[PDB]
């Protein structure tokens, strides 16, 4: 049956697609996060 | 080559002049009895209000909990609690002079 | 010569140089206790004072200025160090990781945290420094420093 | 059902997002007293 | 034509079967970005 | 000898030792009085100042002084603790439920609350410590304090 | 052995002084009467002030109302009423510490 | 009539949907409080 | 009809929602009014 | 032919009465949902 | 007796009660005007403090001291209260309608207001109890109060 | 029983010591008038300054306008007003408890 | 004509649910504005 | 042309509107001045 | 034929005559909510 | 009578109205040179108190006096209004044209600028007039006015 | 009718009594001019730090923009200059009241 | 004549110009010293006061009068100097390029910069010369300036 | 023509006199010397305190970090750092002003 | 050819929209300005 | 081409737009510098 | 037929010109409106 | 084969209208930091 | 697989997206801090 | 049959490469736009 392989197929396909999502959506947030409380600190410290 | 009584008239005038100078010497050092009896006075009281002011503080006294203590160290520079250690040596400083300078002030008296 | 005995009854030797002598060795013998008592009570005040020490009626605040110290280490201000809250030791950064094994973990990379705390110990140092000179120069005003 | 399992790993998933974000959270807390009580103490001097 | 609408109705709830072990990785995968993203906003 | 005559006609036999005796005497019996003065003048300042107590004069303000108080207890102080505004007294933390016996029912859960509430009171030491730490500091300043 | 009036004359100088010095005493008794008064005259000045003082206070009196109870007490920790009445303390002793100190400084009258 | 009982059936699912979906809403509105509310009062604290 | 009901219960729900968000709103604005109470006290002595 | 007509309105009213009872439920489920974070992000 | 003659040539009677009566008569004339003039200028200064009243050279500041005033109405003071910028007296809480008469008709209903008012009032109290407190605690001391 | 000249002399020096002390006298009147002359100054000078500070607040008048008094008569509570005439009569009470203090300060000259 | 029998009912419709939803829409605006006034009066006082 | 027609009475709406809020903005002011100044006076005073 | 083109397009302007009419009221209700919540949050 | 001889011999007349009328007459005379000096330092500093002038020692400082100024306007203050910042003169209002000639051209109507300006008013009015009672109320003591 | 040497011993009383009062009549013009060259050394001083202090705000003088005239302008009520002034002339008030009351408290010396 | 006789035994020819004149010559001599001395020490104090010196006892504070500084030049305080914090000098304006080279390079056109900084300025200026102004108008005041 | 005695009496006189003025002129001396005394005493406390205070600067020194440079050059006016130097300048007018003052009223001592 | 005058037409019904749009937003636009503004100036004065 | 046209009318009007944005930016911040100017005097004066 | 498939790419390409004509006025409207509304938010 | 080219082209189409947007984009943010950056310099230097 | 380079070029790009945001916040970082420190001086001297 | 089945097949992996590499242009540029429009507005 042909159609059980395509959607283990399509199954893995999106399986890596979760998985560079959460590599960039990691560097995005750690990013946003560094800023943030760069910004915090310094707005704190003065 | 003298009247009688002249010379016991000179005298009585300087045991006059030697028991009056006697009373001021007295009394000067009465005056400065009076003044390091107001200096104790002074310092007595500075005395105890320091010691009802260091009372009052151990029963209010309270600790940090074990967390923030990651991020005060986490931000914390090398140079604050010297900081902070300067603060608190200057206020000291500044009292004791002030308090000797209350004393110098003292010679006014 | 009547006239020389009438002198002779009614006259007795007096010389200026004992009279003048005599009292004014009473005088500058009591007028040296009163010197003296002036120059002691200079010399106390100004021995409490500059921490040289009193003796007298003045040897009793002896200990009450020695209770106040001299320089900046004071006694009495020494007693509220035993009660100064307890405060952390700064030390090296650490990078604070989330969710540490799992797919989400990111961790400050504290790169930036050590710029932020050069640029935070230099504002304490501009703090500190303008309350000290400000300190100094308003010794004599009668305002907190 | 299929459902149901899917909606309890949502549900644990988000229990320990809630628990790293307390404890960041509470380090950022941390920073940031120390922040303020740091720099009170030169203003207030002053 | 009995077996083929059996044949239709079991293949029909194998593909379900499928079709929601598929969606489940999605939503999980979707819900956990917007999960992460809010708390992560959320704490600092 | 007519000498000797006119020596006896014209002659008063006086003792020094009797002139400097009456004329110190009454001088002493005056001083003393005059010392007496001083030093009960002395004496009912210094017990006005230090809480023992002064007689004659100043014994009107006997009763001021003990109403202003010692120590830290102060009669004239005390009237305005009447007045003070009644605030709640701390006690244990009872979390809140929103929406109770709702499917949308949350409560706080109270475990952060212990924490929020040991550091309030590290805050509220630094702070007073701080502050009688200054004010004892800026006593002879004509601060308030 | 001496003239007459040489031991009046004595007399009489010694009377001129014993009046003198004794006319010394009585302004001496009149300054310290003056120095009473004066303080006599600051403190009651000072009882004055708290009278007037005390008695603004009653009318406008008001209360925490009953709700914002529940709040104060979900956070308020162990130490903050007694932090509140230290201040108050400090404020008293300080308080009369310098009334005292002022009755000190009275001694240079 | 089939049709009866399948809109039973949904309504029944649909039901249990919302139950699992107030589950999940309440912890995370719950949480969301908790760091709210410690944010505030020591952001007022300090 | 069955739409007048259904918008008569939201009003409802909508009700109770309100009345228990004035509650808690009531008690953290006692808290928040605790807070900068008990903190004024020593800043302004200091 | 007529009768036809009106059993098919018939069933048409009875699907309706039903997809209205399924669609309240959906509704009030939703507001609910969107008033309690609403309210509760309001009063903290 | 030549000596009796001699003596009666040259004396004269004088009495010591009547030489120390009239000297001591003299002194104390003008002494008892000294300490009039001390007791009336100490009377003069303490009256312009208290309120009594002062005659004499201080009689010209007893209009000064009026005008300054005693207890709390200072007519000095009482001059700048002509200009008092006018505020509104506070009056019962109305509701604020918004779009009255449209669809969209809703009205603040003032039961919070009041709450919120017996808050405002408690602050406003500690707020000016704390003030009256330190200003009497800070009278000696050189501060605005 | 005594020589002459010993009651001219007597006499001279009764003359001599209440000439020295009426001056004395005179100078002591002098003083008090000079102790009532600087009062009389230091008052002056206060009236003078009130006067000043009491006419600028004529030209800077202004009043709220007819609007914003709903809003604060919807807010301000019973003991608005009351609490702001308490801090205007505590400012007027120290203002006249310092000038009243001052002028007793003034016994010491 | 059916349809304009029609299209007047679905327009009754329509102005009944225009009413119910203005009903709803007052009271939920008029909640918000109280605590947010509430709030602010609060914050602005201590 | 019922567009017109509809435009304009959206404009008067929206007049309408503008007038109230108007109208309630101004109370909301004076409130809040008047918080501000009766605070500032005892704050001012210590 | 040109007859039932005719009568189809005046049924059709007729119709397009009340669309316009409930889409105004429909239209000015959802119009007159937003500016209210809008509005009433501005001046608060 | 030898007796009165004698008397004749050792006798001076001397009256008592012409020695004690020269004494008092020289004392006098200086004294009256004391009492002048001390009036003319209580007129000098009283002159320079006052503005009415000083003569003698105190003529130098007729000019520093002249120079700090009296009643509000001084010399030594005018000098920093020199340098006084510059700062524009209140107009009427005019509206602020966003997009003029444009299709999204709108004004800001300035009818409710006219408002604020008067709340402003008011304010800037309610804080002179509170900073210039505390100024009168705070004078004695030593704080910025 | 007295012995000789009387009027001579009384002649040189009143000497001696004037000439001392004569000292002390110029002892006293000393201090006056002590306390006059106190005065001017005080005013001096105070010239000299208004000269200074006058000079330092030559340098760092600056302007506003062009710009921002109008919103200024648009905002500004018509009693912000006058409450400006007004504060100005009650610091330069304050100022000679001050000056004036330390010259009357030199009275003291 | 015996009378002539007995005044000559008991008589001494004394001259009232050269006892008073020797009296006069000494007293002058002492009270010439005496006013030295006070002129001394009144101008030692003026000139430690105003700069010029002091000679004898107070020549020991000419050093620390010296080192006190006049003007605005003060030694003591140019101590502090040493330990001023570094500051950047003020340039001319860089505009700042994001993305240098990239199809996103946008840079801050810098025109407004220099707005800023002129208001900037103005506020600084407007900032010191009240300062200054408050300074001196509280310079009898106890306060810090 | 005079009786014997009497000049050796008015010697005896002005040599009495002579000796109480020199006694005086001593204790005028002494006087003054206390007072350098004071001066000097005042004068080492502040140099002390200023010794002291300039110590503790040079442990708690830091600087700026090379970043931050940038933007703060960005937006730095000609006229900052002339303000903080005048600043500077004009408290250390003020402090020797001060010294200066207190220096003149040592005259009254 | 019929289509080119329909194009015509819907196009200057677009335009008539636009206008009628554009005179909404600027009035829209000018309130909200107008009240934030306001705002604005008196927070800063108070 | 017509988009290039139109995205250059487009460019133009937001420069336009940019313009008059700036000019009302540059007279609302002179409004806010004089408020706090005059503000800050009094309150500083007390 | 050429010639139909030729009028009909010629047809097709003069509505294309039309229907750009009305789009580049559509969209310049709404985004000149999205512009105001942003460029007036942020000036304030 | 047609389609290639055509492709091609919506490619060319893509890419000048991605050039045009970048360049909108850049003009809008560039204009929105200034003003941004105006406004946060001015309200801290008051 | 296009996919996985296509996921690497953003990463790449938001990569120098945040190099660039990170040089752009220490300047106005720096120029926070020192409008502060410069106007600080001159408000705490009076 | 089964060579038009290959065809057709080619030709659809043929235009999948198109789409492909289309897509990723477009996807690119629009994710380049909303990564610097938040990265400007998170930095300033």
């Amino acid at each position: 049956d042909p159609a059980k392989a395509a959607f283990n197929s399509l199954q893995a396909s999106a399986t890596e697609y979760i998985g560079y999502a959460w590599a960039m959506v990691v560097v995005i947030v750690g990013a946003t996060i560094g800023i943030k409380l760069f910004k915090k600190f310094t707005s704190k410290a003065s | 080559p003298v009247l009688l009584g002249i010379p016991l008239l000179l005298r009585f005038l300087g045991f006059l002049l030697v028991t009056l100078f006697g009373y001021l010497l007295t009394f000067l050092k009465k005056g400065f009895g009076k003044i390091a009896i107001a200096i104790s006075l002074f310092l007595a009281l500075i005395i105890g209000l320091n010691s009802i002011l260091v009372g009052y503080l151990s029963d209010i006294s309270a600790q940090l909990p074990s967390d923030f203590v990651q991020g005060v160290q986490l931000i914390l520079p090398s140079n604050a609690l010297p900081c902070f250690y300067v603060i608190l040596s200057v206020k000291a400083a500044i009292f004791i002079f002030d308090v000797k300078q209350k004393i110098v002030s003292y010679l006014d008296w | 010569k009547m006239a020389n005995a009438n002198k002779g009854a009614m006259t007795e030797n007096a010389d200026e140089n004992a009279l003048q002598s005599d009292a004014k060795g009473k005088l500058d013998s009591v007028a040296t206790d009163y010197g003296a008592a002036i120059d002691g009570f200079i010399g106390d005040v100004s021995g409490l004072a500059n921490g040289n020490g009193a003796t007298g009626d003045f040897a009793g605040s002896n200990s009450q200025m020695a209770q106040v110290g001299d320089g900046d280490n004071s006694p009495l201000m020494n007693n509220f160090r035993q009660y100064l809250p307890s405060l952390p030791q700064s030390v090296e950064c650490r990078p604070f990781v989330f969710g540490a094994g799992k797919p989400y973990e990111f961790s400050i990379d504290c790169d930036k945290i050590n710029l932020f705390r050069g640029v935070f110990a230099f504002l304490l140092y501009v703090a500190t420094f303008m309350y000290v000179f400000s300190t100094f120069a308003n010794i004599l005003r009668n305002k907190e420093s």
